[PDB]
């Protein structure tokens, strides 16, 4: 019985991908899907390896690697929107790196990821990443306030906020966490009042 | 065939069906007559299905609301139930005005109580109110959230809008497919 | 041939068919005496079924009024008895007002209810009003809503135009086809 | 052959059938004894004819007016509930009234409430009045708008024309064709 | 041969079929002893039967007075309950004497009631009528308008012209064909 | 069955012409008429295709069809004193329209009615039109206030207001409203105190 | 069983037109009668393909259609009178579109609607249109206040109004937004106190 | 079995479109016609691979693609009015992109949609975006306030607000969400007292 049958009813919400170890792994697409294929393989109807890896977990999961190996390195996130072929963002204005030890970064970057083939590294421009978390704020007319320092930026946002100033808000916050990530801009919201 | 709640009610039945079968595992609701129903998982998905009751405190205790405390059955009463009891029935009746606007599917209001506002010669301060709401999705909900707003301003005796918060959400992605016997 | 639900009444049992149809799923109302309705749906629409449940929050509670929990039937009454009384029969009588205007299918109409107005020497404050209306479609409804915002003003003491709020929306697309049994 | 309403009473039946009859579906009435009537559809109509309940909240609940929550039968009386009970009467009075006039067919009539008129030193407060009617078709109901606020103006002891407002519309256009059986 | 009518009373039959038979329908009154009478009209006319029972809110309830609710059988009285029963023959006395003026068919008289004219040292406010006439036609009813208007001035204490407003109309034009019965 | 015998006992009220496009119409003078031959023909106990048409409902139907093809034209009312040939009233000082083409709208309002064999257009004089709403007005001795502008003159009547000049009035109006419409001069009833 | 037979009693209310898809349509006047027809092909008495068009839902069907395809347009609202041979009212001193392009418009109207055998595109003179607004205003003696802008005209109606204010002004609301639709001028009925 | 027979009995709502990799599409027009054919594919009576693809979700889709490979891009909507050629909205003013380029964006939006034939691009003027959206905003007489900033503008409204003013507001805005999109300018119904 091949683990395509042993999912679901459709077989679009799950993108099965041959390993490199010997392994089979199950791609899925958020949290509560992830749950639905653990217990399939977790009662035991497979007789062969196999995993089920998420978009967001496979993030944090290298994210503990590339800590302890290569400190000090600024890169935003990890995109698996066909996952074969990742792309690794990576910051420009930060990072001296020659041409060389590039290919070494994505040569061990396929190494803890035996289901993809390459990994292609890009680098991206820092303003623009401090750009658009600005000039998508004051389209949403909330009041902030930045504070530039070296190696990252904050937007503070106080004050006493009705309920249209902090949905709007924590709409535009999930929708920048999941392109940019939380590595280089990071928002506060702080509900006090005056 | 093991055996993991019974007793229950018509209800509490209908929804931990409802909750195991968002995460991948098979119920069946036996009925077992005048003792209530009873709530059978598979063998192999036994070890998940305890897990998941833990997790969301099944089975769900049955909602409370503040006129099931101050009952009308009492010889004598007080000025303090008899507005306890008042605000307790606009507080069901808003909510239930609330799920036939378009797109609403649940509603839950709250009310601030006074309770010496006249017994110590106080005036009577200003009236506060709360929702929640589950709207159909699709909705622009940045925009609903002030007909809500508007609503509840002129139902009490003087609000302001910055007395009234509403906080509301879409419903959860559907589930559609069943989910598939353990094959051994 | 599954139970979901047992023991209904009438008019809780002809909606939950209305939530279960308008999603593609074909339930039948079997009548049990005594005992009140029951609904059965087919086995592969059974794990849909019991979503639709949890999310409409079915089946509907009676609606709740304030003359429910302030009986007629008390050996003695109170002054924040009697004025609490009267508002909720003024109140429905409001609503079965509105249902016999052009175009009107459903209206539910709030009145703030004054406690302490007179108990402690207050002037009684102004009175607010709030409507709800479910329009027959392709009416202008940009326009209806002055009619009933001038039929309101003066069904009581004083109110202003400020203080009368009415929100109003179209009914929904209408469910003419039958749902379809699952082709096994 | 298929139920969807039983144990209705004769005016709740009469009205159904009136409702389902506008939207081309055939329904019978039966007639059941003590237990009250029953209507049953066609079986391809089933589904239309469920929607048309939900829509219109049938069967209708009866119609609500003041002197029904402060009785006669009560041992004891209060001067708050013998003038909501004597302005229950006129108010169900004039409407009997204006069902006399020529070309008018329904009519409803709201009466303002003054409950602590004398019972804190104020002043009673002037009377507001508000009327609703369904005309027959072809009279020029711009021109009849003052008859009934001439009618209603000098019924009570002093109101202004500025405080009486009435709100009417023509009827809707008649049924007289038979529906038509689904042919199978 | 369908029923649409049962249970009726004398008066609530005599009237229904009135309806029925102006809009070229023939119905039938059969008697049924002691459970009262019942309407049936034939079977393709049953459609428009129904829809001239929900337009004229047929059958008729029965005419309210002031009186009915303020009954003599009372052990103690009020003085708010003798004045308020005694205006209400007054005003029954009024319409009886109406219809025997010449060509005048029906009437109806409203008088203004005070309820705290004497309770806290107000003196009692003027007296208003009103009144309706349905003439029998070829009468210049523009001239009549003024003989009503003379013999209710001086029927009580001290009203003025201004306060007396009566709104008069001719009877609707004759039926006096058979309806005719469906021929098939 | 013929259906002049299928109507009430005297065939005096209903008056039956023959169209052209093979249906028979029914000509009743008033609403209440209207529904009594409306449910024969709805019962169905006649095998061939019949309408009733009214005075005032015959008038709103082509003022629909004029509305959309010839707007701006200044027109009163339609008047069916005999069925057979219609009077098309029409104002004199407010078009300009030419011998040959008031032809043509006569020959194109005899398409919509095919029970009239022609249809006379005539021509009157607007400020008569004017002239006795205002003096059978000064005759009802009404308090009034006349308002002239271009296209139209309105009377207002407003006041605290007796019986005796609020039906004196009502009867004027809808003895006012058959002859000339209201599409030239409207009246204006409003009854509020001073 | 043809379908002109499964409708009701009249075969009046309802007229059938041929298409051209080889799909045959009802067009029903009013929503009511939308309904009664949408009920007999809905339970599935009729073995071909049918659908019920209405006159107000024609509208706003191809108005979607006319937002997508040929944006910044100005134009008024589509009569069905005669509903083989629609016409397109059109505005003509809002468009520089030449006299070949017109032809193309109305060759792509007609492939929408495969029941109609030719679109009548005419343009009418703008100024008319707010005339008619106006001058039809004044007669009902309503308060109002003009606020011409670029692009369109709106009528403000505020102020206390009694019954007889606001009825003779619902009765020429709806009266106009049948002929001229709410594309050019819109009314602001506001009812506030002073 | 065929497909468009399992669906309701109009088949007029549903439009099935044949794929490009051995996959057959069902479109839907509205979310409550999307769970209608969603619980036929579930509950399995259909042998083959099919899916339900609405006009709102397919736009949220590839909006998230198209914001991991190509950022920067200032792009509005994707039209399905016909959906085997989808029209693929794209600012003038904003970006610099050649003419070789935008030819390589269509032949990578066709590799996600395997129902289309071709995409095609076009591209509008950018000002006329914030003139609809403010003389249409004038002729609804609504206080508001314009605040023009790089890269996007915003309209905020506030003020008490009866609900004449803020009915004629929610009916402006989804008819204006539903053909521009909210990339560009975005509304602020915010409600508060004075």
């Amino acid at each position: 019985a091949e683990l395509d049958s042993l999912l679901g009813q459709e077989k679009e919400r799950f993108q099965v991908l041959p390993g490199r170890d010997k392994m089979l792994y199950v791609a899925a697409q958020n949290e509560r899907d992830t749950l639905w294929a653990r217990q399939v393989l977790a009662r035991g109807d497979y007789d062969k390896n196999a995993r089920v890896i998420n978009e967001n977990e496979e993030n944090k999961r290298i994210s503990i690697w590339l800590d302890t190996y290569y400190p000090q390195l600024a890169y935003y996130r990890i995109h698996f929107d066909e996952p074969r072929k990742p792309v690794f963002w990576l910051s420009r204005q930060r990072n001296t790196m020659s041409k060389k030890e590039l290919e070494v970064l994505s040569q061990k970057l396929r190494a803890l990821m035996p289901y993809a083939d390459s990994v292609n590294i890009t680098l991206m421009d820092d303003v623009t990443a401090a750009g658009q978390a600005e000039a998508g704020l004051k389209q949403q007319a909330l009041p902030y306030s930045r504070r530039n320092h070296k190696g990252g930026v904050t937007f503070v946002i106080q004050g006493a906020l009705d309920d249209v100033e902090i949905l709007r808000a924590r709409q535009f916050v999930d929708s920048y966490y999941r392109t940019w990530g939380g590595r280089y801009v990071q928002f506060a919201i702080e509900l006090k009042d005056d | 065939d093991k055996d993991l709640l019974k007793g229950l009610d018509q209800e509490q039945a209908n929804e931990v069906i409802a909750v195991l079968q968002m995460h991948n595992i098979e119920a069946n609701k036996i009925d077992s007559g005048k003792l209530g129903y009873s709530i059978t998982v598979a063998e192999p998905d036994f070890t998940a299905a305890v897990y998941w009751i833990k997790t969301y405190q099944l089975p769900p205790r049955p909602r409370v609301e503040i006129a099931q405390m101050f009952p009308a059955d009492s010889l004598v009463s007080s000025p303090r139930a008899e507005k306890a009891r008042l605000y307790s029935a606009i507080e069901q009746r808003l909510e239930q005005s609330l799920q036939t606007m378009e797109g609403v599917l649940s509603a839950r209001v709250h009310i601030s109580y006074d309770i010496d506002a006249g017994e110590n010669g106080r005036p009577p301060k200003p009236v506060h109110l709360s929702a929640l709401a589950v709207y159909e999705r699709g909705s622009p909900l940045a925009h609903q959230i002030s007909d809500i707003k508007r609503f509840l301003k002129n139902s009490f005796a003087d609000v302001d809008y910055d007395n009234i918060s509403v906080v509301l959400s879409e419903r959860s992605d559907a589930q559609l497919q069943a989910p598939g016997t353990p094959v051994k």
